[PDB]
């Protein structure tokens, strides 16, 4: 879900 | 009243509130900054920036690049569909879980829009020490996910  | 008709659904407005603030913030730095250009806020601690995340952290998993755009987008879809169903079952009065579920749902859709529309995720928050350590850039959607996930971990105690 997060950017990275 | 009419609030009993929808039954814990209006908490989605918190999720909608996160998505708009995440997309309106990414639009600003993408227009005022060149790629990797820094805007120094604190000369050693905090600075705005502009970076595109293609998922190079997990580049050790394949002999090519570009798959992170589609696999990571697929994960957010499955997780998002489970959250809304979980939110609907939530009994009236469980405010801690309601606000917490709506936070991670918004931050997931924000970065999802990035991977589907653009080819990457926009990051503009560069925290660091002087030159000995640089923390990876993130955005508001990552902040809503991290805060919402912390609330889940500290739930039953
Ligand atoms: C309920 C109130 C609203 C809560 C929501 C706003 C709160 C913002 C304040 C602190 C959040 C700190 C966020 C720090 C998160 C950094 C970790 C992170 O973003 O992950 C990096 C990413 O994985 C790299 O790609
Ligand atoms: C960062 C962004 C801030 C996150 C939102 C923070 C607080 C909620 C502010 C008020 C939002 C109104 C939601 C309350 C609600 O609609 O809940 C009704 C529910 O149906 C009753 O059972
Ligand atoms: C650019 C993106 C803009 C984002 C917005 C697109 C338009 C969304 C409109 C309707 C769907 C509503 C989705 C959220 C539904 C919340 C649940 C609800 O409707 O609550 C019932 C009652 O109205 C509460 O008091
Ligand atoms: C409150 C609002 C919630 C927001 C919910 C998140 C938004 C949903 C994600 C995308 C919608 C647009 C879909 C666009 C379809 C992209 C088609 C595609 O697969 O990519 C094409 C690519 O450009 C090759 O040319």
């Amino acid at each position: 879900l997060i950017s990275t | 009243p009419d609030v009993d008709r929808f039954g814990r659904l209006p908490w989605l407005w918190i999720t909608v509130l996160v998505f708009v603030l995440d997309q309106v913030s990414k639009a600003f730095f993408q227009a005022e900054l060149s790629m990797y250009q820094q805007i120094v806020v604190i000369p050693d601690l905090f600075s705005w920036t502009l970076a595109y995340n293609t998922g190079a952290a997990f580049s050790f998993l394949a002999d090519s690049s570009g798959w992170q755009r589609w696999l990571f987008a697929l994960i957010a879809i499955v997780v998002s569909a489970s959250l809304v169903v979980w939110l609907k079952r939530l009994k009236k009065g469980e405010t801690w879980l309601a606000i917490a579920l709506a936070l991670v749902l918004g931050g997931a859709l924000g970065n999802l829009y990035d991977r589907m529309v653009l080819g990457h995720v926009v990051d503009f928050i560069l925290v660091h020490w002087q030159n000995r350590w640089y923390f990876p850039a993130f955005n508001l959607a990552d902040s809503a996910i991290t805060v919402g996930a912390v609330m889940l971990a500290l739930d039953m105690f």
